């Protein structure tokens, strides 16, 4: 969007928004991002945030639950996992 | 020769480029040897 | 003391604007003579040429770089290129080139101008581009800029002494500026028999004209012989700042000589001279 | 018992070398004449092993408006000296909504006292991203941006405001120049040659004697504060845990 068609008011919010991503980490009390997201999407330009926002409402049903299942030992993935599903390179130090 | 010669030491290494080769190398050997007689840059106008 | 680090170690590396005169900048300090040799449009793109004279306002603009006359010089080189036809020619010279990274690539806009450098012989893709003309793996391609400079180099030197016989006074008066005066319409009365001054200045029209419609770049070695005329013609207006008749005899011997030898060569380059080099 | 010792002749044999080219009161008289001069890198090459006590009292003694000439002098004095990194990282968490104050609501003065920040900004992002990444507000930038798109003769503090974002915004090259061909109708080849003309001289030396000749002594309640004396060379004064 700085390439072609400026549009200033949500830019704006585009870079407001990355910039309390970058410095700061999220935690639960997540309403503030929820309301903050959903306060930049006033712009649709890509189809892949109506997915996303599909992906903050799980969570916040999630974050509601948290409670019962206080103990549950779950896998979560590795990094050669997340590298080899997301798309970018390894560089595998020494295998000593 | 050595105006080229630092351009190999850049953009490649120090092993010789392709036109480093084509350049021509005058043999230092091909003097005409004119002091069989002594004659300098003097104008030698006014004699004849 | 100059044994400074370069700015490849300050540049960042990952953009193509600065990095290309990073080189420039550093093939300057290697050197402890000065370059007159252009050998840095050898390395400059023939896209982003333009910016050269940027580079050299930016040269003069700020405070640094010592050096500041050779930024000036190379932009002198490129708009004397620009003042020939001459990148018309080497621009649709290498399009076939531009066709196989137009061809490797998913995706390649085939450009009007390429980013490839100004000397042909540099490279890998000279096979794509010797489809014709094998004198490319001969010298003459390398002749062909250095020449250019030479001529160049002469036209700038030659016509202050226009300027100095336009000038013209009897302090500051020497040989060379009386055969000046003889070409000049404004001539002084002492020693008219000298009429060289246009004897070695037509020699560069006829170069200038034949190197903007010749086209060719496959001749019979021409560009070598476009070399050698030129050192001797150096040589004539240098021995022709002082008293020295009799070694004239010896330059109207060494053009006939050289118009004997490349006429040996069968290199047709001959028409557009030779009432001149008899006058 | 051991300190700071500073010779003089060798001082003066570096500056002339240098210019051939183109108490605590002390270090208020210096501190001023330094700040206020335009030119940093001879001053930093006759005075090194000082220089970070200088730092501290530009980092004190603010003026109420002197902010926008620190950061400068700042910024032109990292890639040379890489060791005031800390200091300067400590000041922005005091003084970075100054600058906002300036670049929000702009300045109705000379553009100057703008152009400098974003330029030291540049620097600041060009040594290492990974630190100076949340002194920025690039929701302003854009803003400014926008009012000198459709405000005219401005065409400098633009192109340092794309190139900051350039770099916070991590893009390529191609997107660069059609960026900046989309908003406008240079830099970078400079400050590698400040660098370059600055790695042209020689080695600074430390006596670590009593020579007989003209010296300057700085003793250990004389090193200011969040930066501490030591028998060698001053070193930063960071952190808070601190009770004797």
């Amino acid at each position: 969007n700085m390439k072609l068609s400026p549009n200033a008011t949500a830019i704006m919010e585009g870079l407001n928004l990355l910039k309390y991503l970058l410095n700061n980490i999220v935690t639960p009390e997540k309403f503030q991002d929820f309301r903050n997201r959903f306060n930049r999407f006033f712009s649709h330009l890509e189809g892949h945030p109506l997915l996303k926002t599909m992906s903050m409402n799980i969570e916040k049903m999630t974050e509601i639950i948290t409670k019962e299942a206080s103990v549950k030992f779950e896998w979560f993935d590795g990094m050669l996992v997340k590298a080899v599903e997301k798309g970018h390179w390894l560089i595998l130090d020494n295998a000593n | 020769m050595k105006s080229w010669r630092n351009v190999r030491k850049v953009i490649s290494g120090d092993e010789e480029i392709f036109t480093e080769k084509l350049i021509n190398t005058i043999s230092d050997d091909d003097a005409p040897q004119s002091p069989r007689v002594y004659r300098t840059g003097m104008s030698i106008d006014s004699l004849f | 003391p100059d044994m400074s680090i370069p700015l490849k170690h300050y540049v960042p590396s990952y953009l193509s604007r600065p990095c290309i005169f990073a080189q420039v900048h550093d093939i300057l300090l290697l050197s402890d003579e000065e370059p007159i040799e252009e050998s840095l449009a050898a390395v400059i793109p023939i896209s982003h040429l333009g910016e050269v004279g940027k580079w050299a306002n930016n040269v003069l603009n700020c405070t640094e770089y010592s050096e500041k006359k050779i930024a000036e010089r190379l932009y002198v080189f490129i708009t004397f290129l620009t003042d020939m036809g001459v990148l018309e020619k080497i621009n649709n010279l290498y399009k076939p080139a531009n066709l196989k990274f137009q061809k490797a690539l998913g995706l390649h806009d085939k450009q009007l101008t390429e980013e490839t450098v100004s000397l042909t012989l540099n490279e890998y893709v000279l096979p794509t581009v010797s489809k014709y003309s094998d004198k490319i793996k001969s010298p003459e391609s390398l002749y062909l800029l250095s020449s250019l400079r030479l001529l160049l180099n002469s036209l700038n030197a030659l016509k202050l002494i226009n300027e100095k016989s336009t000038h013209g006074k009897i302090d500051e008066l020497t040989y060379i500026e009386l055969s000046a005066a003889a070409f000049n319409g404004r001539h002084l009365k002492n020693i008219p028999r000298i009429p060289i001054f246009c004897i070695l200045y037509n020699i560069l029209t006829v170069m200038s004209e034949n190197l903007k419609t010749e086209s060719l770049f496959c001749g019979s070695n021409q560009y070598q012989y476009y070399w050698d005329l030129l050192v001797i013609v150096i040589a004539a207006l240098e021995t022709a700042v002082t008293k020295d008749e009799a070694r004239l005899r010896v330059y109207k011997e060494l053009i006939d000589s050289w118009i004997a030898s490349v006429k040996s060569k069968s290199d047709i380059e001959i028409t557009p001279f030779l009432n001149i080099n008899l006058e | 018992q051991d300190r700071i010792l500073l010779d003089l002749d060798v001082v003066n044999q570096r500056l002339i070398l240098f210019n051939s080219a183109f108490t605590s009161e002390n270090l208020d008289n210096l501190a001023g004449t330094i700040l206020h001069s335009r030119s940093i890198t001879g001053h930093v090459f006759l005075y090194k092993h000082i220089f970070l006590e200088i730092v501290a009292r530009w980092i004190k003694d603010s003026k109420k408006k002197d902010y926008v000439l620190v950061i400068e002098k700042l910024a032109s004095i990292i890639t040379i000296f890489p060791v005031a990194m800390p200091l300067i990282e400590d000041y922005l968490d005091k003084e970075n909504d100054h600058f906002i104050t300036i670049l929000q609501n702009p300045s109705t003065q000379k553009d100057s006292d703008m152009f400098k920040i974003l330029l030291a900004y540049y620097r600041l992002l060009y040594h290492n991203k990974e630190v100076f990444a949340r002194f920025i507000q690039p929701d302003i930038l854009y803003q400014l941006v926008d009012l000198l798109t459709k405000e005219q003769e401005n065409q400098v503090v633009i192109f340092l405001a794309l190139k900051v974002l350039s770099l916070y915004l991590d893009m390529g090259e191609k997107t660069l120049n059609d960026m900046l061909d989309t908003y406008i109708k240079f830099l970078e080849l400079n400050e590698a040659k400040r660098c370059a003309n600055f790695s042209k001289l020689p080695s600074v030396p430390e006596c670590f004697t009593i020579e007989k000749k003209s010296s300057y002594f700085i003793i250990e309640p004389q090193d200011l504060t969040k930066v501490a004396s030591i028998c060698g060379v001053i070193v930063p004064k960071v952190h808070t845990h601190d009770k004797v």
